[PDB]
Formats: structure tokens, sequence, C-alpha cells
């Protein structure tokens, strides 16, 4: 009686990575249409997450105050609507499309703020953690089906226009489900302890930093999530061969297979290196961060030569990238108490999302105005600018990198400090 | 796959001082939190005595305070328990126990349950 709930859920996270990354695949065409510089490329991404970092605690707080399937199924609607009115906006007005995407944003955090307590009320067991990794599995898949549902109806009916109406009506047959199928389940001073758990975790050292390197990969994937399908295009423009849906498509599901392949392979990794060390878990995940480092910057040096040797290189780094995500969990949860995990969780998000994903694209396409600015004009020189501004992205991953060895120095200083606390 | 080996154990003379030493070899014994009990000839298994998985954090009973010293090398994989002035109410036989570590309050895990991990045991007699 629950299962069919909770696989509604699943499909409806799908959608909602589907709808989040769907700008990106046709995001050149939009520069294209609205011919505007990279800065609103960037923009339109930034925007979005800044809205989701935004709303995320209100929905979240709010989740706890009326009928969670109510606010969820307003909000799947108002965002397939924001989506669908969008899709008919005239090329002269341009803001009025980033207004689209923060209401987008807004939609798409209150589902993401929830669901998953929806998921965590309908089943208590090992069965609770399967169908959170079921909901949680999505997110790979469903931003690889976005990629190559842009990319594919843009190749199909020959207007990016028509990308941004296939997903809402979906969400619509999605919605009505959340309203019938979704059963409603009975189940369940705070600004002062808000300061306090701040308090306490600003003392906390490996939390610190553990939080800046989520911060940096938050920072590396938005960016290149956003940026590398227009690069690649760019490039092949700039190749002696002649062209770009199926470089869109080639990255979503090259997205996907190496967002499973990688969560799998990080989880693998860990379970067999908890056997020789405590600290595990954070230099892993460090290790992963310079395996992604040392490719990432393979694709700037190898771009120029071919595009099998760029899409090997951005395989194996979205693979060695996305092995940290199962495993920045487990170390945020070994550290903070059970008192203060929930305030710890919502924090780390707020923190990852501010200082990461939510200026990386707009600082991109910054630095790529900038170099393009002071220097001649030609496609050339977009594609050795839009590189040069992407060159930023592998410092930051081994910053993070550096976070999470330090992170590993302090952890197990901080685990006895957090017994002590708890027994104290 | 963690096996506890109990050493240390047997009898000694009343009031004097002895030492249990627990030995983990299966795995690394920095991921388990470790505990003593004591099951008597006439009751059932009691407890005695747990540390976390660093060594930060101690619980006793209070029938047992300001006598036994529980501690650990993780370097080495072995807990020590040094019983001072020991008790006739002592003789028993103690089992040392292991679980997966958890953030909660040790003194609230009392229920020979929590513990799915446990060795041979050793009799102690006053
Ligand atoms: C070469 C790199 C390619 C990057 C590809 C980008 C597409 C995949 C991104 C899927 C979204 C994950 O992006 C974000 O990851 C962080 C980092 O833990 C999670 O936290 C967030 O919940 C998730 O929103």
């Amino acid at each position: 009686g629950r299962g069919a709930a909770a696989a509604i859920l699943s499909l409806g996270n799908v959608l909602n990575y589907l709808d989040r990354y769907t700008v990106a695949g046709v995001l050149l065409d939009i520069q294209q249409h609205f011919g505007v510089k990279d800065r609103g490329a960037g923009l339109l991404q930034s925007v979005f997450i800044c809205s989701f970092m935004v709303a995320a605690p209100i929905f979240g707080y709010l989740g706890d105050r009326f009928n969670r399937k109510v606010i969820l199924s307003c909000g799947i609607f108002f965002w397939s609507a924001v989506t669908f009115s969008s899709s008919f906006i005239p090329q002269q007005y341009f803001w009025l499309l980033v207004l689209s995407r923060g209401l987008v944003g807004i939609g798409e955090a209150s589902y993401s703020t929830i669901a998953p307590t929806i998921i965590g009320d309908l089943f208590t067991k090992n069965t609770r953690t399967l169908m959170l990794s079921v909901f949680y599995f999505a997110i790979p898949l469903g931003s690889g089906l976005g990629y190559i549902t842009g990319s594919s109806v843009k190749q199909a009916a020959g207007d990016w226009h028509w990308a941004l109406r296939v997903s809402p009506v979906l969400g619509m047959i999605t919605g009505t489900l959340i309203l019938i199928l979704v059963p409603a389940t009975k189940r369940g001073k705070a600004r002062t302890s808000w300061l306090r758990d701040m308090k306490a975790l600003i003392r906390n050292r490996s939390y610190v930093f553990s939080s800046l390197a989520t911060s940096a990969v938050s920072f590396a994937t938005g960016a290149l999530g956003m940026w590398i399908p227009l690069y690649l295009h760019r490039a092949q423009v700039v190749q002696k061969t002649a062209e770009g849906a199926k470089d869109s498509l080639i990255f979503g599901a090259i997205t996907c297979f190496t967002g499973f392949l990688g969560v799998v392979t990080g989880a693998g990794a860990t379970r067999w290196c908890r056997l020789k060390t405590q600290r595990a878990d954070p230099l892993v995940c460090a290790v992963g961060m310079l395996g992604s480092a040392i490719f990432i910057c393979l694709i700037f040096v190898a771009a120029k030569s071919s595009i099998v040797g760029a899409y090997i290189c951005i395989f194996v780094g979205e693979t060695l990238l996305f092995s940290n995500w199962a495993i920045t969990a487990d170390i945020l949860m070994y550290v903070v108490i059970p008192t203060r995990r929930a305030t710890a969780v919502a924090l780390q998000s707020f923190t990852s999302h501010l200082l990461g994903d939510a200026g990386s694209p707009y600082l991109i396409g910054f630095i790529s105005d900038l170099i393009r600015q002071s220097t001649k004009d030609s496609p050339l020189w977009e594609f050795l600018s839009l590189g040069y501004a992407l060159m930023l992205c592998p410092f930051v991953v081994v910053l993070g990198g550096m976070f999470f060895l330090a992170t590993a120095l302090f952890f197990v200083s901080d685990r006895a400090r957090a017994e002590q606390q708890v027994n104290q | 796959q963690v096996q506890l080996v109990e050493s240390g154990g047997g009898l000694v003379q009343a009031g004097g001082s002895l030492r249990l030493s627990c030995a983990a070899s299966g795995r690394l014994l920095s991921w388990y939190d470790m505990a003593w009990f004591r099951q008597a000839p006439g009751k059932e298994r009691e407890f005695v005595a747990a540390v976390t998985s660093t060594g930060a954090g101690t619980h006793y009973v209070d029938s047992v305070k300001g006598r036994f010293t529980i501690s650990r090398v993780n370097a080495k994989n072995t807990m020590y328990l040094q019983m001072n002035s020991l008790k006739p109410e002592d003789t028993a036989v103690y089992y040392c126990a292991a679980a997966n570590t958890r953030l909660t309050a040790l003194s609230l895990r009392t229920t020979t349950g929590s513990w799915a991990y446990w060795g041979k045991g050793t009799p102690v007699t006053v």
C-alpha cells in the first residue's frame, strides 16, 4: 500500500532533476536565441541555486506545520506551471526567464526538502534505507535524462522552447498522483536552540573543513555541469571537422552511468579502506578529489586534440568526483552528535550552496567575459577563453582535496570530543 | 568478523589487584565500542563497564565506581581493565563484548541485547 507512494516519489524526483538541468542541455541555444553574453548563462543557474538555498530552510520548517502532501502537490504544480509559462517568453524579455528559474528553484526546493521526510516516515527498517537509496539514485539518472531530453527535443522539434514544454506535462500526470496515491502519514525556543547549535558547531574543526570540502565539490559540479556542453560545442566548432545535440546526449549518458559507477566504487572503496585505518572516509574522498583534478586538467590539455580524449577524461573525472557523495554524509554523521545532526545537515547544505554552486556559473561567465573583452573576437578565442575560465575548477577541486585532508587529520580528535560530550 | 579473546582471569587473593585484557584481531578495533559483562552463577549477565570508540567516554556501575579502571590502546587493539580491592561479589565469569560504534549515551545501553559480539569469557574468583 506504501510502495506505490515510494515509486511515485522516485519518479517525481527523476522529473525534478530532469527539469533542473534541462536548461543546460539547450543553454547554448538560449545564449544564441537571446543574444546575450556568458554572464546571463551563468546567471540562470546562479539565480536558480540561490533561490533554492534561500527557500530550503523555510520549506524544511514549514513541512512540520501543515500537510506535507498538500505542500508537495502545490509545489510540483507551481514549478510545472512556471516552467510551462516560461516556455513562451518573448525574445526581448530575458530577465523574466531568470525570474521563472527562481520560481522553479523555490518549487524544487519544496520537493527536495519535503519528500525525504515522507519516505522516512513511510518505512522504518533497512527497507527505509533501500527506499532512500532508490530515491537518491534518481539524481544522476535524472540529470542524464534532463541532458538527453533537452538535446533530443531540440534535435527533433528544431526549437529549444519545446524542451521547457516536455517536463511540466509529465509533472501534471505526476502531481495528480501525489494528491491521490500518496497516503497521508500522521507522523511527528527554536531560534535559541539553532543559535546554540551554530555556536557549538563553529568550535568544531573537522565539520568546518568538511563543509568547505563539500562546498568546493558543489562548486566544481555546478560549474562543470553547467558549462561543459557549451565548451565541447565550441571545441567542435573550432575543430577542423564540422559538426551539437549528439554531444549533449553523450554527456548525459556518461553522466548517468558515471554517477552510478562512481557511487558504487566510492562505497566499495570506503568499505575496503575502513579495515586499514579509521580515517578512511575523508582520505578516500581526498583521493577522489585528486583523482578528479589530474583528470580534469587533462581535458583542458586534450580538448584541442580530439573529442574522444575529452570524453574519456569526462568519464573518469565524473566517476572519481561523484564518488564523494555517499561518503560525505557518513563523514558528517560520524562527528556531529545526534542532538545537533539536523541543524548540522541544514547548515552544511546552506553553506555548500552559498559558497559553491550559487556563484560558480556566474563567476565562470564573468571570467570568460573579462578574458574575451581584452582579446580579439573569434570562435577560437571563445573556446580558449572558456577553457581558461574553466581552468579555475581544478584549483578549487585541489583546495577541496586539501580540506578533506585536514578533515582526516582532525577526524579522530573530533570523534573523541563528540563522544566525550555525549557521555558528559 | 570480529572475535574477542579474554585473558588475565583466574583465581586471585581476596582484595588483590587484577588485570583483564581483551584482544580483537578479526578487524580494526577503532570502530567498536567495547564493554565488560559478568555472569554470576546464580544470576544473569550483568553490566560492569563500557568504553566508546576513542576512549574519551567511559561508563561504570554505581556499585563499582572508584575501584575499577577501564582503558584501551587502539594501536594494538587491546582493552585493559584494572580491578583493585576485590569484593567477594566480584567472583563471576567476565565476558568481553563489542558493538558497532554509535553516538548514543553509553549510560543508556546496558541491556545485554545491544552488544552483538561476545567472547569466551574468563572466570574470576575472589
